[PDB]
């Protein structure tokens, strides 16, 4: 289908960039598209065919161009604090013929920032299941808590004796900011993990909390006593008390 | 590929009153190809203020065309059309008979 | 209002 | 009182003289109400009838950016079909393209079209059921695959049931006081001579609308029709339309004639003397 | 301006039907959509209407009045998962701008045949500078209001669900770092059933 990356990217005002997007079905009208909470989706460039661009409802940021029909590349030249959205490439047949259905690509994530320092990464901490639940309705849920990251550039999972569940899962939908107030603020995201007592209590089952992180590349420049942002994996694991 | 020869009528829109302000037509018809050289004629001199119809076809396929040109008849000042179409060896004319 | 679909032979 | 919507498209092929023609007309009737000519000026889809001229912004938008597209398919469509039948460059070939519908007296839909022709015949048609298409050779089978594929029979019966008919009947309202009038053919016979022996007899039925007519010779219920005259029911310039009909007999055996004028603007079948 | 999506913020609890409006503008539209849009995601294309009347195929059906010129589509069995935001596209032809609505927000409340309110506290290997009380089993009526205290951390509710056992549940967290923590404090700004079941 539409396939587009990077997933996530985080910027300096002023850097240059480049989102890429590809279809595989034979399409001719590809699309690029940036939603943001107050606006939903706003068409930034489109193209109908191979060497066809043409401005949208927002083409001010962005170039674009088309020489295969199965790429369309969006450029942001110098990037600005206002470029901070999600981006989502389409795609649409046009001429060729099918299904006048127009598909989305998976998106990506970009925030741009005026110092290129706030890109702090998580500080994850599982909490274990409370004595009053775990003798009340006989369940075990364990709260992780991943803190102080910026950008909200995160991907988080548990991980039970080397697997990942999402049968108890249920972190929250969309992180929070530590300080409603902050230009660069930072945040914080939460989840839970439910479990039946006699699986918390079982002394040889670990769980882990892991929560993937994405910032500075190797290769960023840096020198504050603090190492780089890069792409981390930050965890937090517990054991069970058949206490 | 196919090839039709036009059909040419040349009427008049209203009773041929001489005197009256009146419209010549030239309808070419059931032609095929598309190309055809179509024009009005007072004395043997083409006429210059002539309009036409956007190219439109029939249920065959075939080509159909209006000429006309608003004018005021005489006894005595002969009007033809002229139409000219691969078809055609060579440009057909014909005159109007305000019969028809 | 013309049909919104052509597609080549 | 049926009504029906028409769009027909041309495209002309010019060998080494550039873009192809593209011509595109539209009908409701046997009345025109747009246009469009990659020759003309404005290069936008263009009203002709008065009342398609009150439709805002929005639709002449739309429309123009639609025939730019049936354009561009055409433009490429001359490419293909030269390929398939692996013709010169050297030569010129037309391609034509009709679509629309018809609805009853209850203007409700009645039928769907889409033929679609190459060099003055058919080159493939959508069947009446709206779900199968009719190639007419080896090439044209292509063709049909390859619109099986893409789901054409299926977008377009949506648009030829549905939207045709929908529009048809906005037009219709629209240009009430002109799409549905119906006049009445204003019948009269002349009479012209060869000789001392055979006269010409010719039925007139002028300014009459629809074009639909059917003008008749006939002898006391016999058939004069094999050996008579017919004229391609001509337009007027005006929106109505003309059409004559004639035969020889010896001056005398001119009485006995019927002429047989059947218009829809006439409650009963006109008949005929001198 | 072209296309509104009838409400943003909206609501529905399990098993029940979820009615979404859609109005155009542009008389000429032939070709309408409903997407469904989950948090982070991209909209995932989950209906299409080609002519005006109902398409009743899946769990969801859809209609169409171009007379209206409205779109509609009502969600028959409502279940959690089906919580996401709807978007409905509209467009005229192969060339045409596909035409969205700012989204309407939808929201499968979970029944819980029996409320267990209460609010625990757990703590962890101590090289983290914080406790959190795990308010939990809430109504499917109750809502957590936002936090007073800024120093002081806030968690809007999520459902959480429980494939082998059946048993789902609502549940928020509160966090913060100071000397001064309670779970009364916790969740003193909003409807917290009575039945608080506060063990220390």
């Amino acid at each position: 289908g539409v396939t587009q990356t990077p997933k996530f990217q985080v910027l300096k005002t002023g850097q240059s960039m480049t989102l890429q997007c590809a279809q595989d079905m034979n399409h001719e009208y590809m699309s690029w598209y940036r939603q943001d909470p107050g606006m939903g989706l706003r068409l930034i460039h489109y193209s109908v065919g191979a060497g066809i661009t043409d401005q949208g409802e927002v083409p001010n940021g962005y170039n674009v161009s088309r020489s295969t029909t199965e790429d369309f590349p969006l450029r942001l030249l110098s990037a600005a604090p206002s470029q901070t959205s999600v981006y989502f490439c389409a795609s649409r047949p046009g001429l060729a013929g099918g299904r006048p259905e127009q598909y989305f690509g998976p998106g990506t994530r970009l925030t741009v920032t005026e110092d290129l320092k706030n890109v702090f990464p998580p500080e994850v901490a599982v909490f274990e299941p409370s004595e009053a639940e775990i003798s009340h309705t006989q369940k075990a849920t364990l709260v992780c808590l991943a803190t102080g990251f910026y950008p909200d550039h995160v991907e988080l999972s548990w991980w039970v004796n080397g697997k990942e569940v999402h049968s108890g899962v249920s972190t929250d939908p969309q992180p929070l900011k530590e300080q409603p107030a902050l230009n660069d603020s930072r945040y914080a995201l939460s989840s839970r993990l439910r479990v039946s007592a006699t699986f918390w209590q079982n002394p040889r089952n670990h769980f882990r909390c892991q929560v993937q992180f994405y910032g500075l590349s190797e290769n960023d420049e840096w020198a504050q006593d603090r190492a780089k942002p890069v792409t981390q994996i930050v965890s937090a694991e517990a054991w069970g008390r058949a206490d | 590929m196919i090839q039709r020869t036009p059909k040419i009528q040349v009427y008049s829109r209203h009773p041929a009153e001489n005197g009256k302000s009146n419209f010549l037509n030239c309808y070419v018809s059931g032609f095929h190809p598309s190309d055809i050289e179509v024009d009005l004629l007072k004395n043997g001199e083409r006429i210059e203020k002539v309009e036409h119809s956007d190219l439109s076809f029939s249920k065959d396929w075939s080509f159909y065309l209006l000429y006309y040109t608003e004018f005021t008849p005489t006894e005595k000042d002969e009007y033809a059309c002229r139409v000219n179409h691969v078809t055609l060896s060579q440009p057909k004319i014909v005159k109007w008979d305000r019969d028809m | 209002l013309l049909f919104g679909y052509p597609v080549a032979v | 009182g049926s009504h029906s919507m028409r769009y027909f498209f041309t495209s002309v092929s010019r060998p080494g003289r550039g873009e192809p023609r593209f011509i595109a007309v539209g009908y409701v009737d046997d009345t025109q109400f747009v246009r469009f000519d990659s020759d003309a000026a404005s290069q936008r889809m263009e009203p002709r009838a008065p009342w398609i001229e009150q439709e805002g912004p929005e639709y002449w938008d739309g429309e123009t950016r639609k025939v730019k597209a049936h354009s561009q398919t055409h433009r490429v469509d001359l490419g293909t079909l030269r390929g398939y039948y692996n013709q010169s460059e050297a030569g010129s070939h037309t391609v034509q393209r009709m679509y629309g519908c018809d609805v009853g007296s209850d203007w409700r839909f009645l039928r769907g079209y889409h033929q679609y022709a190459y060099d003055g015949k058919d080159y493939i048609a959508l069947k009446e059921d709206l779900r199968s298409w009719t190639a007419a050779d080896m090439a044209a089978q292509t063709t049909k695959h390859k619109w099986e594929a893409a789901h054409v029979a299926e977008q377009l019966r949506a648009y030829l049931e549905g939207t045709c008919v929908e529009w048809l009947r906005r037009y219709l309202e629209n240009g009430k006081e002109t799409l549905q009038r119906t006049d009445a053919p204003k019948t009269h016979m002349t009479h012209h001579a060869v000789s001392d022996h055979e006269a010409t007899l010719r039925c007139w039925a002028l300014s009459f609308y629809p074009a639909e007519i059917t003008l008749t010779w006939q002898a006391d219920g016999e058939d004069q029709t094999q050996d008579t005259e017919l004229v391609e029911t001509r337009p007027a310039g005006d929106g109505t339309f003309q059409k004559w009909a004639a035969v020889v007999v010896p001056s005398g055996q001119e009485q006995r004639y019927t002429c047989h004028v059947q218009h829809e603007g006439l409650p009963k079948p006109l008949t005929l003397r001198w | 301006k072209e296309v509104e999506q009838n409400s943003g913020p909206l609501s529905v609890p399990e098993g029940a039907i979820a009615s979404l409006n859609c109005t155009y503008s542009d008389r000429g539209s032939q070709s309408f959509f409903w997407y469904r849009q989950y948090s982070g995601k991209s909209p995932e294309l989950i209906m299409s209407i080609y002519s005006n009347g109902d398409k009743e195929d899946g769990r969801f059906t859809a209609q169409l009045n171009k007379a209206s010129q409205y779109v509609s589509l009502l969600i028959r069995d409502s279940q959690p998962s089906d919580s996401a935001t709807y978007l409905c596209a509209v467009t005229t032809d192969s060339w045409g701008k596909l035409q969205f609505g700012a989204g309407t927000q939808v929201v499968v409340t979970p029944d819980i045949q029996n409320p267990d309110p209460a609010v625990y506290q757990l703590r962890d290997s101590k090289s983290s500078d914080k406790s959190v009380c795990l308010f939990t089993d809430f109504d499917s009526q109750t809502n957590v209001s936002q936090s007073k205290d800024s120093d002081v951390y806030i968690t809007d509710k999520t459902v959480l669900d429980m494939r082998s056992m059946d048993f789902k549940s609502n549940s928020a967290v509160a966090w913060s770092n100071k000397s001064d923590f309670a779970c009364a404090n916790a969740f003193n700004n909003s409807i917290i059933p009575e039945d608080t079941f506060f063990p220390s």
